[PDB]
RNA sequence: GUAACGGGGCUAAACCAUGCACCGAAGCUGCGGCAGCGACGCUUAUGCGUUGUUGGGUAGGGGAGCGUUCUGUAAGCCUG
RNA sequence: CCCGGCGAGGGGAGUGAAAAAGAACCUGAAACCGUGUACGUACAAGCAGUGGGAGCACGCUUAGGCGUGUGACUGCGUACC
């Protein structure tokens, strides 16, 4: 019952992915795209 | 007196050497 | 909302830099050339905390067959000697033996070659 | 008893001051001022006043006697520099410094 | 005079009033420690036992204290292949005094 | 520039057959420490025990964290 | 007040809580350049470190010995993206 009491529940507010940002991160250099091909570029891909 | 100020140029250059024939031409 | 990155830079500089000193050149004082430093001196400790075993064994074996050939016989035949007299003494103990203490060392040997014969 | 002087925004460069700087170093000052008349050098000169300033500051301000002082400390620091610029052939220009440095002399009777 | 006897997976040469470090033991700081086994023992003449473990010898010591030692470091490293990472490591330790040996 | 044993050197320190020793790796064993996944018990819920087994890694997938600047708790708390 | 070219720059004195707040003026990091002290270095061949290791100097200590700096000689070892 104060302003700093008080907690979400367990399981509901996970972190969200940060690409680029060293190597322990898992994510660092290429973010998850492999190497070059047109799906890795900015703005890349083809229609529905 | 004593007290100094300069400025700069930039111009840099312009290119369009190379007179004599190609490394590996033709 | 807007962070400046001023502070942390230089306490990581720092904190690289000062696991160099001694190093020589630039390889103490210019942060570019002292990671690679730090980095590859982790890698030789790494591999040398194993080379150091290796080299104490062949250090003791030598001193040890160095004394028994002064007594009379050669490493190999006094360790079967003493294997097959069961004492279960190791290298280290008997290299120390053998530089400090010379009537002890006699005697294993004895002991050795009787159970040898 | 230590006594300083100093001279700063002398207009030469360091490299070219130090050369004169460690001739007198740990001498007698009797003898210092003499070696520093007979080097054919422009930094001599410098140096030179600098040197008497010390020993008349050490003498009027402080304890006299002016037989009894050596060169303890002496030494050469590096000052601002001035740029300007220099033209070249075919339309290129390049950066010029003008660079001064900073000098101290210690004087004492010990 | 000098015995022999192994408590860590390792063998140790003591004397009368001497400190020796040793792998982690489970004993109280206070109390006292029993080595029964002996390979070895030495002064003017040397009790040395063909079959290990001279019979009746045992070696007295009371523990000192406990603790860890300095920190090492662990770096693993691949050249150009986008990996590497770190560890670090204190080992425990036990003190102990000797404070007789019986032949 | 020896230059078609790594060298020195070797008439056995070469080759064939038989035999017994020893050296030799981050393999295996001994001692201490950490973590993951199961099975079985206790809590009979978090958790706590008994064990068995696993822990090289790029592209990539999954799970837990550290630190920075702003808002509340803040006319609170620290500080000449 | 003193040195100096009736200079530039200094050294005293004085103001101020503070001048290492003196106008090239809050705080003042890094690259880069110097002076002083300890140790090493003029018969020795290579990513300059890492494992072993005498000697010397300083500090503590009640010997025992520790701690810090330097490092002869020796095994292994061809930067990063």
């Amino acid at each position: 019952m104060r302003l700093n009491t008080l907690s979400p529940a367990e399981g509901s507010k996970k972190a969200g992915k940060r690409l680029g940002r060293g190597i322990g991160s898992g994510l660092g250099k290429t973010g998850g795209r492999g190497h070059k091909g047109q799906k890795s570029r900015s703005g890349g891909g083809v229609r529905r | 007196v004593a007290v100094t100020v300069y400025e700069a140029w930039r111009q840099l250059g312009y290119k369009g050497s190379w007179w004599w024939p190609r490394i590996r031409g033709p | 909302a807007r962070v400046k990155r001023g502070v942390i830079a230089r306490a990581r500089h720092k904190k690289i830099l000062k696991q160099a000193k001694g190093y020589y050149g630039a390889r103490s004082r210019v942060y570019r050339v002292a990671f690679q430093a730090v980095i590859k001196a982790g890698q030789y400790a790494y591999r040398d905390r194993r080379q150091r075993k290796r080299q104490f064994r062949q250090l003791w074996i030598a001193r040890i067959n160095a004394a028994a050939r002064q007594n009379g016989i050669s490493y190999s035949k006094f360790i079967n000697g003493l294997k097959k007299a069961s004492v279960e003494i190791d290298r280290k103990i008997l290299a120390d033996i053998a530089v400090f203490d010379k009537v002890a060392f006699t005697a294993l040997v004895e002991k050795a070659k009787a159970a040898l014969a | 008893m230590e006594t300083i002087a100093k001279h700063r925004h002398a207009r030469s460069s360091a490299q070219k001051v130090r050369l004169v700087a460690d001739l007198i170093r740990g001498k007698k000052v009797s003898q210092a001022l003499d070696i520093l008349t007979y080097t054919n050098k422009k930094a001599a000169v410098l140096v030179k006043k600098v040197l008497e300033s010390a020993i008349a500051n050490a003498e009027h301000n402080d304890g006299a006697d002016i037989d009894d002082l050596k060169v303890t400390k002496i030494f050469v620091d590096e000052g601002p520099s001035m740029k300007r610029i220099m033209p070249r052939a075919k339309g290129r220009a390049d950066r010029i410094l003008k660079r001064t440095s900073h000098i101290t002399v210690v004087v004492s009777d010990r | 005079m000098y015995a022999v006897f192994q408590s860590g997976g390792k063998q140790h040469r003591v004397s009368e009033g001497q400190t020796v470090r040793l792998e982690k033991l489970d004993i109280a700081t206070g109390e006292t420690v029993e080595f029964a086994e002996v390979l070895m023992i030495a002064n003017g003449e040397e009790v040395k036992i063909g079959v290990p473990f001279v019979d009746g010898g045992v070696i007295k010591a009371e523990v000192v204290a406990h603790g860890r030692g300095e920190k090492v470091k662990i770096v693993k490293f691949r050249r150009r292949k986008h990996y590497r990472k770190q560890q670090g490591h204190r080992q425990w330790f036990t003190d102990v005094k000797i404070t007789g040996i019986s032949a």
